């Protein structure tokens, strides 16, 4: 299975990237240009694309929908004054031609800290009830303790 | 391919399949074609794709081959932006 | 620019692989290394011919001319120097001219030409500067 995981800068895509694969929290540096990585999950091997969210090379992501089977989408959810820019990214990445038929899984991170918005709320601010189109799930993850994580794995790998 | 107009559906599908040999031969063959005058812009996200930040050179200088010789009329992977994907990750 | 373009011919009536610097011999190219090269570059055996208004230096191997055109100069003995460096250069990638190999091998005479010469200025190379680049 094909993955791109993306998402604005600092959400924490490649902490969950290595999370995922090293089961560590690595120390990360921001991410110019992308990772990649295998990760197998009870069967699967997921091939996730992690590509880093700053704006030059959120310029470049669409060279990495073709062939995607299912979306990461990153949120920092302790982030409130960026929420917007993350629904506008999103909404036209939906629009995406190569980006058609992916399954959709958002994931609402920093969960552990005070503030963070609610997975519910996000689910407001991203319009995702508005996607009928193909199959979306939000879930609350915490890239650090691995929360959410696997349960996420979990939900694409039903695609 | 000495010269072989059409030919652009299968380096696609050569430009990207898990084998780097394929890969490159693909951007080779786009390249030959590009330069006695030839049919180019279908391919360009899978062609941009796989390269991109590796310090791998042998893809990487063929992709810094292909940005000389028409990186402008090339659009469908690339679009125009300050860093296009001819430098972003070439940095 | 002063050297418009370095090309690698085959007297088939086509440039086989060829560079353009900066976007402007496009098909002028192949255009060009046909007609000429195919005559001998319209050479008698003499390493300069001019034919059309265009330099053309060359050295015949094969039913293939390598081939380097100018068509301003700043000096004598660089024009050659280039094109001999290139002639290390090429055997390295194809064993020789033959247009199958030249074609097949169209990204490392490509990039050596881009390498060799910049913007139309006579840098040099060595077989050894090549593998950094196609590594």
């Amino acid at each position: 299975m094909r993955i791109l995981m993306v998402g604005l800068d600092g959400a924490g895509k490649t902490t969950v990237l290595y999370k995922l694969k090293l089961g560590e929290v690595i120390t990360t540096i921001p991410t110019i240009g992308f990772n990649v990585e295998t990760v197998q999950y009870k069967n699967i091997s997921f091939t996730v694309w992690d590509v880093g969210g700053q704006d030059r090379i959120r310029s470049l992501w669409r060279h990495y929908y073709r062939n995607t089977e299912g979306v990461i989408f990153v949120v920092d959810s302790n982030d409130r004054s960026r929420i917007g820019e993350a629904r506008e990214v999103m909404q036209r990445m939906l629009n995406e031609d190569e980006l058609r038929n992916a399954a959709w899984l958002v994931f609402a991170n920093k969960q552990d800290l005070p503030e963070a918005m609610s997975a519910a709320e996000i689910t407001e601010k991203l319009g995702l009830h508005s996607i009928r189109n193909r199959p979306w799930f939000i879930q609350a993850t915490c890239a650090t303790s691995g929360e959410g994580l696997y349960e996420g794995l979990e939900w694409l790998s039903n695609s | 391919m000495d010269s072989e107009p059409p030919s652009e559906i299968s380096l696609k599908n050569d430009l990207e399949k898990g084998d780097v040999k394929s890969k490159t031969e693909a951007l080779k063959k786009v390249i030959i074609m590009i330069l006695n005058g030839e049919k180019l812009p279908g391919l360009l996200m899978t062609i941009i794709r796989f390269v991109l930040p590796l310090q791998d050179h042998t893809i990487k200088k063929l992709l810094l081959v292909f940005w000389e010789i028409v990186p402008k009329t090339t659009p469908d992977g690339r679009l125009l932006h300050e860093m296009i994907l001819v430098c972003d990750a070439y940095r | 620019m002063v050297l418009l373009a370095a090309a690698v011919c085959t007297k088939a009536g086509k440039a086989i692989v060829s560079r353009q610097f900066v976007e402007m011999t496009r098909t002028r190219i192949e255009g060009l290394l046909a007609a000429f090269p195919k005559l001998m570059n319209t050479g008698k055996q003499h390493t300069f011919v001019e034919t059309e208004s265009v330099r053309y230096v060359y050295q015949p191997m094969e039913k293939l001319y390598m081939v380097l055109i100018t068509t301003k100069n700043s000096n004598i003995l660089e024009d050659l120097e280039t094109l001999r460096l290139f002639s290390r250069v090429i055997p390295e990638y194809c064993r020789a001219l033959e247009e199958n190999e030249i074609s097949e091998h169209c990204f490392d005479l490509i990039f050596a030409f881009d390498e060799i010469v910049a913007l139309g200025y006579r840098e040099n190379v060595n077989l050894a500067q090549i593998r950094t680049f196609t590594e």
